[PDB]
């Protein structure tokens, strides 16, 4: 017999405070018992168990599906704590990949000698006029918590010398499975597989598919990778399931097809709280999945990644705060795509969601490939000057091209830094009662032009905001503004292009419509001249 | 050569914190410079049973092209029992800040030729990442003392009050400050025998940066002085007087305001009167005192906010509570950073965290005008500082921006 070297156990204990399981045994037909007996016993044979006596007051629960079944649970509530996928588009080519799958993985590996006491289990003889038999782990039980971790760093303890041996060869390690890439030739990346499973085999580990591999979701084959094929289920009534579901199988399969737009969907989500409710969808929704049924028509693969070639990232503006990306190496050939949806808020711009979604690629890009990549951006260098140059906030996009392939992310309007001369001076103000819920919004000019307007069901802010819109509306394509409202001045000053209070975005339009406007701040009720309250009060 | 017992604070486990994404570079860097750490007993390999893990990253610090290893701490600096020793809470060296110059070292290299307590070594876990996940992260953890942590010059005030006593006895008159692994040295010399000095500190190191703190400035607050005065600028003056009525109590802006009655086009002339003129020079005389009733309690935190005023120039103000200052000031600094603004906020952070040590002896927690995942993106890529200070994120523009330019 050629010694087997030895695997040396992981030192394991349990969350202080509690002590071991102790579950009684769930009655048992004969038939479970019998093949459970008979289990244990050939398991028994192989070494991978040990009987025990009274001496082990923890009992762990057992049953029978023939294969034995043991429940954990209680003890990995009671067991201590211990320490994502690789993407296709990150794999680096090669010319022969290996995948092996050790058989028996778990039972392979030891366990802890001075905790194998814990795990012992029960089973219940014949109508229960015998004491049950008693039997303990000698190895790494399926089901447990501890189980995967201990199982792994042996894998890797294990396979760090001949990995070093053999700088020639790549070898992937996920969680019991071996990938073995290698540029060499057949047989010898064979011979060198061999070679490895030998390697196994002087620790005791039993090693053995061939493209494409089904693996994680994905399909690989030699020169491509791909998405396994989309369910999409059809009905006349769409549950809350069917949209948790959908919505996570369309950003599945959004890495690789691009233009998915879940939005819709998404927003049909909100708060629903509801395990059986259906809803209706609108003709943007149903325009929207059509094209992605359309979109999933003809399947499109994605490339593998070559570390000698510039990494690219192309984004576009898809509307509705929807962002689409492609990165890529060489025109035409995507190594994988995806999408960006804007963060809830009130008022927001392209130039900042464009950003957001640079900073989201960035980091997607430096778990991948460890780098980042180029950009190409639908803005102007100027544009992207002004902003980042006048904008209130630190900011910054790595390196980048601008790439025209409209919509165009532009900046629709510019406040003066200093007062325009020649144009005309608004002073505006408004006010609301919060009882009633009536105000007045309203403005006075240098040259005597003057305007109040009462409003029913608002509010100070609404009626600031209002009068900001009053002194745009009146006001020629040069003009300077006075408020007192330092919300409006909050609002304007963080540039929005839209936003979803409908009097914000008509002073928005009013703005892209002038051709210069100052906007200037004044303390309130400190009778600062020209700002009335006494209009809008009244 | 003999570990000090070290735990946790009562009821604190060790710190769990996520491992960010690293670049090839970095992470290669990393993997280098722990392999050659390994083999001189700093850092060992440990297996699946250690679910605590720390941060780590790679840097440069100035002028030189070597990787250096960079932990964050933070977590586990907070989760660390707050050290007290026999030196009975050092009150900070308060004559540190009105030195003419003070030099900071490095000496850090010191600390890994100390043991570190067994049972709390679990704690100093780190995860260097792979690519893609291909293959599981290394994992170490620290036998001798890391740098970053707050315990570590902490256990180590001994043997460096030991090591720098001969230099201390000859000339009483050069100041010593320890904060984490960085050492300042403070003097009224001339900066050539000042850097004599330091080559002789460092030599008396070995055998067992440039700071101006007297030209450090507290800015106080000015207003304009114009022979013509527009009604813009009346207004202007008016809100930064108002505004600066909540720091000062006798501040009056209504002979001003009465300036302003009626409603006039912004670029309009208006000549100030004897009432005017006087109210004005009154705030002036009330401005140019200091605050009423300021200081500074080591128990409450330091809070410090930043303003990007433009043009590479960034302003700053130190404080604990609202309207009451224990610093301001102002970053033009220009090196290699014209064209992009996070960078230059990263070194404004690291000049401010960096002054705010040498006068109360404790970072300040940043309130940035950055976006948090702008920041969080990219500000490893720019720092060289060997210490972390704690922030949060202002993503609403201030009003007082301009009334600090
Ligand atoms: N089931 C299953 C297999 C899953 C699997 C998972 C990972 Cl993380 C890597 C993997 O293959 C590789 C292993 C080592 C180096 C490179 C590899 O791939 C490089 C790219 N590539 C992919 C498939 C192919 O045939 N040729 C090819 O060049 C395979």
């Amino acid at each position: 017999m050629v010694p087997i070297s030895p695997i040396e156990t992981v030192p394991v204990k349990l969350k202080p405070g509690m002590d071991g399981p102790k579950v009684k045994q769930w009655p048992l037909t004969e038939e479970k018992i019998k093949a459970l007996v008979e289990i244990c016993t050939e398991m028994e044979k192989e070494g991978k168990i040990s009987k025990i006596g009274p001496e082990n007051p923890y009992n762990t629960p057992v049953f029978a599906i023939w294969r034995k079944l043991v429940d954990f649970r209680e003890l990995n509530k009671r067991t201590q704590d211990f320490w994502g996928i690789p993407h296709p588009a990150g794999l680096k080519k090669n010319k022969s990949v290996t995948v092996l799958d050790v058989g028996d993985a778990y039972f392979s590996v030891p366990l802890d000698e001075d905790f194998r006491k814990y795990t012992a289990f029960t089973i219940p003889s014949i109508n229960n006029e015998t004491p049950g038999i008693r039997y303990q782990y000698n190895v790494l039980p399926q089901g447990w918590k501890g189980s995967p971790a201990i199982f792994q760093s042996s894998m890797t303890k294990i396979l760090e010398p001949f990995a070093a041996q053999n700088p020639d060869i790549v070898i992937c390690q996920y969680m019991d499975d071996l990938y073995v890439g290698s540029d060499l030739e057949i047989g010898q990346h064979r011979t060198k597989i061999e070679e490895l499973r030998q390697h196994l085999l002087r620790w005791g580990l039993t090693t053995p598919k061939e493209p494409p591999f089904l693996w994680m979701g994905y399909e690989l084959h030699p020169d491509k990778w791909t998405v396994q094929p989309i369910v999409l289920p059809e009905k006349d009534s769409w549950t809350v399931n069917d949209i948790q579901k959908l919505v996570g199988k369309l950003n599945w399969a959004s890495q690789i097809y691009p233009g998915i737009k879940v939005r819709q969907l998404s927003k049909l989500l909100r708060g629903t709280k509801a395990l059986t409710e259906v809803i209706p969808l609108t003709e943007e929704a149903e325009l929207e999945l059509a094209e992605n049924r359309e979109i999933l028509k003809e399947p499109v693969h994605g490339v593998y990644y070559d570390p000698s070639k510039d990494l690219i990232a192309e984004i576009q503006k898809q509307g509705q705060g929807q962002w689409t990306y492609q990165i890529y190496q060489e025109p035409f050939k995507n190594l994988k795509t995806g999408k960006y949806a804007r963060m809830r808020g009130a008022h927001t711009n392209d130039v900042k969601q464009l950003t957001e979604a640079v900073q989201k690629i960035t980091t997607e890009s430096i778990v991948i490939w460890g780098k980042t990549p180029k950009f190409k951006l639908p803005i102007q260098k100027e544009t992207w000057e002004t902003w980042w140059t006048e904008y209130w906030q630190a900011t910054w996009i790595p390196e980048w091209e601008f790439v025209n392939t409209p919509p165009l992310v532009k900046l629709w309007y510019q406040l003066e830094k200093e007062p325009i001369v020649g144009a005309e001076t608004f002073y505006v103000d408004g006010a609301a009662n919060r009882e009633t819920k009536l105000g007045k919004a309203g403005y006075v000019t240098n040259k005597g032009r003057q305007k109040v307007v009462p409003l029913t069901n608002t509010t100070n802010q609404k009626t600031e905001l209002q009068a900001i819109y009053l002194a745009l509306q009146d006001s020629g394509l040069e003009v300077n503004i006075v408020t007192d409202s330092q919300y409006a001045l909050g609002i304007i000053q963080a540039q929005p292009d839209k936003s979803e209070s409908e009097l914000v975005n008509q002073i928005i339009e009013q703005l892209i419509k002038k051709e210069k406007v100052y906007l200037a701040w004044v303390p309130a009720h400190k009778g600062i001249g020209g700002n009335e309250q006494v209009d809008k009060l009244v | 050569i003999e570990t000090v017992p070290v735990k946790l604070k009562p009821g604190m486990d060790g710190p769990k914190v996520k491992q960010w994404p690293l670049t090839e570079e970095k992470i290669k860097a990393l993997v280098e410079i722990c392999t050659e750490m390994e083999k001189e007993g700093k850092i060992s390999k440990i297996g699946p049973e250690n679910p605590y893990n720390t941060p780590v990253f790679a840097i440069k610090k100035k002028d030189s092209t070597k990787w250096r290893k960079l932990v964050d701490f933070r977590e586990l600096n907070k989760r660390t029992q707050d050290f007290w020793e026999v030196q009975l809470g050092i009150p900070h060296p308060a004559g540190l800040k009105k030195k003419k110059s003070v030099t900071v070292l490095d000496v850090g290299d010191a600390y890994f030729s100390v043991p570190l307590d067994e049972d709390f070594r679990k704690y100093t876990a780190f995860t260097i990442p792979s690519i893609n996940n291909e293959t599981p992260g290394i994992r170490y953890q620290y036998n001798v003392l890391p740098q970053g942590w707050k315990g570590s010059p902490a256990i180590f005030q001994s043997s460096m009050t030991k090591i720098l006593e001969p230099f201390k006895k000859q000339n009483p008159d050069i100041v010593i400050y320890q904060y984490m692994d960085d050492l300042y040295v403070g003097s009224d010399l001339e900066i050539g025998q000042h850097r004599t000095k330091i080559e002789e500190l460092r030599q008396h190191l070995l055998r067992w940066y440039e700071l101006h703190p007297d030209k450090w400035t507290v800015q106080p607050i000015v207003l304009p002085e114009k022979d013509s005065w527009t009604v813009n600028d009346i207004q202007k003056l008016v809100g930064k007087l108002n505004w600066a009525s909540q720091i000062y109590p006798g501040i009056k802006v209504r002979q001003l305001s009465k300036l302003l009655r009626g409603t006039k086009a912004l670029t309009e002339v208006i000549p100030l009167t004897e009432e005017a003129e006087l109210e004005l020079a009154e705030n002036r005389e009330i401005l140019k005192e200091p605050v009423h009733g300021v200081y500074y309690d080591p128990s409450k935190d330091l809070i410090a906010e930043i303003q990007k005023q433009g043009q590479g120039q960034w302003t700053y103000q130190i404080y604990q509570e609202p309207f009451k200052n224990l610093k301001t000031g102002k970053y033009a600094r220009m090196r290699g950073a014209h064209t992009n603004d996070v960078k230059q906020l990263t070194e404004a952070v690291q000049k401010i965290t960096t002054e705010s040590i040498v006068i109360w002896g404790k970072t300040p927690k940043f309130k940035l005008p950055i976006q948090k995942e702008t920041w969080e993106t990219w500000w490893t890529e720019y720092w060289q500082a060997t210490w972390i200070p704690e922030w949060e994120f202002v993503n609403t523009p201030p009003l007082v921006k301009l009334w600090y330019q």
